[PDB]
C-alpha cells in the first residue's frame, strides 16, 4: 500500500487488527507519513491551504501550526503553504565530470 | 649517400695500402656496389660515418623542425568546414559499405591468392575504412577536447 500513491485507507485497515495492538509499530508509520508527506510537499508547488496540509493528512489540528514549523518551515502568509521554485540551472559546465567522458576515445582505445 | 675516397690507387701491383690489421674499415662497412666497382678503380677504400660524437646541444637545439606556436596548439579550427567534412566522409562511407557488402557477397572459393590477382581493379572495400575513420575521430574528438580545453578557466 505504501508502493500505491493511497496513503490514507491503511489507518482505517489498521482499524481492525488481527492481533495485540499492531500500533508500536503504526507509532514509525506514522512517522513514514510524516517524512513522506513532506518530502513529497518539499519540491515545486502551489500553496495548498492550511486545512488540507493539517486536518486531511492527520493531526485535527492540535500542534499542526507548530509542527510546520517545526519541519520545514515555509512561513505562512494570507492562508497559504507556498513551495519555492528550487529549480536547478543545468550549469553548463561539465568540465570535470565529463572530461574522461571527453576522453572516452583516448584512454580506452589503444592508438 | 656520401662517400670519401682516400686515394685509390695502383702503384705497385703486390701491394694494396699500408694498414691491414682491422675488419672494422675492412670488413665491417657494406662492400662496395657493383658500378663503383666497375667505373671505379677496383683498389677502393674510405669509410664514411657520422662519427661527430652526437653534439648534445645542437642536437637538443634542432630536435622538432615542426613545433608551432603554443597559442597555435590550442586552436580549433572551425566548425563550419568541420560539419561538412563530415558530410563529405558519410557518403563515401556509404559507398565503402556498398562495396563491402558485394566483397563479403561473393565469398569464392577462388583461394586468395587468386584473389590477389583481380584486385587490381577498381575494387577497393576494407581498403579505405580507417583512413576516413580515424581522420573522422582525429577531426571530432580534438574537436571535442579542444571545446572543453578553453571553457571552466575562460569565465
Amino acid at each position: 500500500y505504501l508502493m500505491e500513491g493511497s496513503y490514507n485507507k491503511v489507518f482505517l485497515a489498521k482499524g481492525n487488527i488481527p492481533a495485540e495492538s499492531y500500533t508500536f509499530f503504526i507509532d514509525i508509520l506514522l512517522d513514514t507519513i510524516r517524512d513522506e508527506i513532506a518530502g513529497c510537499i518539499e519540491k515545486a508547488y502551489e500553496k495548498i491551504l492550511f486545512t488540507e496540509a493539517t486536518r486531511i493528512l492527520f493531526f485535527n489540528t492540535p500542534k499542526k501550526m507548530t509542527d510546520y514549523a517545526k519541519k520545514r518551515g515555509w512561513v505562512l502568509g494570507p492562508n497559504n503553504y507556498y513551495s519555492f521554485a528550487s529549480q536547478q540551472q543545468k550549469p553548463e559546465d561539465t568540465t570535470i565530470p565529463s572530461t574522461e567522458l571527453a576522453k572516452q576515445v583516448i584512454e580506452y582505445a589503444r592508438q | 649517400v656520401i662517400d670519401a675516397f682516400r686515394l685509390i690507387n695502383a702503384n705497385m701491383m703486390v701491394l694494396g695500402h699500408e694498414p691491414r690489421q682491422t675488419t672494422s674499415n675492412l670488413g665491417h662497412l657494406n662492400k662496395p656496389s657493383i658500378q663503383a666497382l666497375i667505373h671505379g678503380l677496383n683498389r677502393h677504400y674510405y669509410s664514411i660515418t657520422i662519427n661527430y660524437r652526437k653534439n648534445e646541444l645542437e642536437q637538443k637545439m634542432l630536435l622538432n623542425l615542426h613545433k608551432k606556436s603554443w597559442m597555435e596548439g590550442l586552436t580549433l579550427q572551425d566548425y563550419s568546414e568541420h560539419c561538412k567534412h563530415n558530410e563529405s566522409v558519410v557518403k563515401e562511407m556509404l559507398e565503402l559499405a556498398k562495396n563491402y557488402n558485394k566483397a563479403v557477397e561473393e565469398e569464392d572459393k577462388m583461394t586468395p591468392e587468386q584473389l590477389a590477382i583481380k584486385n587490381v581493379g577498381k575494387q577497393d572495400p576494407k581498403r579505405h575504412l580507417e583512413e576516413h575513420v580515424d581522420v573522422l575521430m582525429t577531426s571530432n574528438i580534438v574537436q571535442c577536447l579542444a571545446a572543453m580545453l578553453d571553457t571552466v578557466v575562460f569565465k
